[PDB]
Formats: C-alpha cells, structure tokens, sequence
C-alpha cells in the first residue's frame, strides 16, 4: 500500500520574536516508510533536527516528528520539505505563525 | 488508571541498496523511552527518556543483543514472505509489528497485543483469548500453522501476562515523576478573516499530558461537530501535546461561540470565547 | 523489555 504524507508545521509555544521555541514538522499517514524530511530556515537547511515520536496508526500508516529549537524573528521564514514515493516532486510546507 | 507498554517494530528491505533497516521503538503510555535503529552509527539500544538512565549496563547490553537477534530474524522473515507471496527480489518491503500490554489500576492485564502487517496490510494477529491467531490471507495461514505447531500462543501468553507486566511495573516505578504527571492544557482562540464575510475561530490547546483531550465548539449549548475542523493530537517536541479545532462563523457574530476544553488535568472544563 | 520474535 502507498499513502501520501500529511505535513504539519507548528511551534511548541505561541511565537514571540527573539524568544526560544521548538519548531516541529509532524509528517503523518504515509506508506512506504521511505521518506526524506528537511527543515529549512529561509530556504537554507537546518542542521540541529531531531527525529522522534515514531508510530503506526490503526491502519498501519507511519507517523514521525522532526523538530528543532529555534528563536523566531519577524523576517525569517521557516518551512518543511518532504520527499516521498507517493509524490511527483518534494512538497514544501511553510510555518504559518498567524494561525 | 490503566497503563501500557508498547513497541513499534519495523523491518524494511532495500534490495541492491544494502541490508534491511530494522527499528524497535518503545512507549510507556504516550512517552517514547527506548529505541534501536540499525542504521545508527553504533547500533545500541538507546534511552529516549532521562529516567531510563537509571538502568545500568546489564540492561543495555541485554537489550542490544536481543534487538540484534530480532534484526537477524526479520531478515529471514522478509525473504520468506517473498516466497509466500511470489514476489520478485527487486522491490522493497515492510513488516510492522505492534507488541505490548495494557494493565488496569488493579494490576490485571486488560489487553495484550501482537499483530503483524506486511506492506501496510494486516498479516496475522494474536486474538483476545491469547490462544488463537487470526490470519489475514492465504499466506498468513502458513505462518498460522507454523505457529500452532510451535505453541507460539503459549510463549506469548507467558510474555504478555508475565514479563510485559513486570517490566511495565519497573518502568512506571523508575519514571513515575514523569509518567504519572499531568500537564493541564493552556488554551487560546485565534481570529482569522476570509471571503464572504466569514471568520475562522481556532481554539488551541497546548502543553498538556497525557495526550487524550477533547475540544468542542458550541453555539451556546449545541456542540458543532459536523461543521468543525480539527487536527489529530500531536507531539510538541518536549514531551507534551497540542491540538486545535476551528469553526468558520459569520463575521460580527463570533461572540455567540464558545470553545470547551476537556482534559483530566483540569478541575472543570475550560470555556473560551474570542 | 520487548519480546524476542519468532520466524514467520
């Protein structure tokens, strides 16, 4: 079976510019388990990215969380890019702090 | 309240690209606490919780060797399955297993599980009785016979009611301060504009534990379920969870809607208005 | 502690 990932980008706390926070990219409901996930700070790749909270749902779909510590700025734009066999080209999801 | 020890196992082949990747991830309730990744630099069982550092060298070495044993065992299973299914050696394949036990407040096993899947589909699973197996297809029937002939359900019944339950007790003991805590959620409503003089009210619940929570929007009494959008509760990177539920309402009339947060960490449920 | 698995 093959399922397309749902990608959700969000922070641990409500963003306060200049204040420390955790940016998470929760990729879910995908299959096969082969996947590449990158978190980008203004188009450039972030190094300090942790992989955690892996699990399967009732229907066996994979769930995985990518997260990093970050300090939001009014001008910096953050995003999460996912490459997976179920997609033609990599999908990029942007962090929308005004959500 | 009840508690559980679950392990998510994955074996995924990579024909041509190398050896299969094997992973074992463990959870006590909603907390990840152990992991084994064969693609790691130095494949050892690692603690994913601060409290597991209380466990010494014998534990880590014992678990590491066991993980390596399972790894080698799944490499044999992957090939075996190609045959049961008449599959070519080229494709990549995945075997998943959920294994664990839930015990109630009194300490009696509420539920024990051992279920398998191949390529995202149910393959075989131990039944409620912890004595019989349910095979999902023609191929699974072969494993079922091999397992009946081996008295595998007995072996599992022993693990589930014995070992699983004892270790869960040791874990809850070693990490009670973390595992038995309760973080009440902090909620807030965000406003959002949109076409046709409509607005998006989004109720946010943040920093709570355990993961179970209930968020509902109400039109002064009625819970608007059908006309409410919401995400699956999700981990926030530091051991807590978050969630949100939104509802689109006519502009100027937002003050007739209330959000209600239900969670075990609260004396009374929360009620919020924009 | 996770169980040691049997072959399919």
């Amino acid at each position: 079976i093959q399922k397309t990932p749902q990608i959700q980008v969000y922070s641990r706390h409500p963003p306060e510019n200049g204040k420390p926070n955790i940016l998470n990219c929760y990729v879910t409901q995908f299959h096969p388990p082969h996947i590449e996930i990158q978190m980008l700070k203004n188009g450039k790749k972030i190094p300090k990215v942790e992989m955690s909270d892996m699990s399967f749902s009732k229907d066996w779909s994979f769930y995985i969380l990518a997260h990093t510590e970050f300090t939001p700025t009014e001008t910096d734009t953050y995003a999460c890019r996912v490459k997976h066999d179920s997609m033609a080209e990599p999908k990029t999801v942007y962090w929308d702090r005004d959500m | 309240g009840p508690h559980s020890l679950r392990y998510f196992v994955t074996a995924v082949s990579r024909p041509g690209l190398g050896e299969p990747r094997y992973m074992e991830v463990g959870y006590v309730d909603d907390t990840e606490f152990v992991r084994f990744d064969s693609d790691a630099e130095n494949p050892r069982y690692e603690p994913r919780a601060r409290w597991m550092e209380q466990e010494g060298p014998e534990y880590w070495e014992r678990e590491t060797q066991k993980a390596k044993g399972n790894e080698q065992s799944f490499r044999v299973d992957l090939r075996t399955l190609l045959g049961y299914y008449n599959q070519s050696k080229g494709g990549s394949h995945t075997i998943q297993v959920i294994s664990g036990c839930e015990v109630g407040s009194d300490g009696r096993l509420l539920r024990g599980y051992q279920q398998y899947a191949y390529d995202g589909c149910d393959y075989i699973a131990l039944n409620e009785d912890l004595k019989t197996w349910t095979a999902a297809d023609m191929a699974a029937l072969i494993t079922k016979h091999k397992w009946e002939q081996a008295g595998e359900a007995e072996r599992l019944r022993a693990y589930l009611e014995g070992t699983c339950v004892e270790w869960l007790r040791r874990y809850l003991k070693n990490g009670n301060a973390t595992l038995l805590r309760t973080d009440s959620p902090k909620a807030h409503v965000t406003h959002h504009s949109r076409p046709e003089d409509k607005v998006t009210l989004r109720c946010w619940a943040l920093g709570f534990y355990p993961a179970d929570i209930t968020l509902t929007w109400q039109l002064n009494g009625e819970e608007l379920i059908q006309d409410m959008e919401l995400v699956e509760t999700r981990p926030a990177g530091d051991g807590t969870f978050q969630k949100w539920a939104s509802v689109v309402v006519p502009l100027g009339k937002e003050q007739y809607y209330t959000c209600h947060v239900y969670h075990q960490g609260l004396p009374e449920p929360l009620t919020l208005r924009w | 502690s996770i169980i040691n698995f049997e072959k399919l």
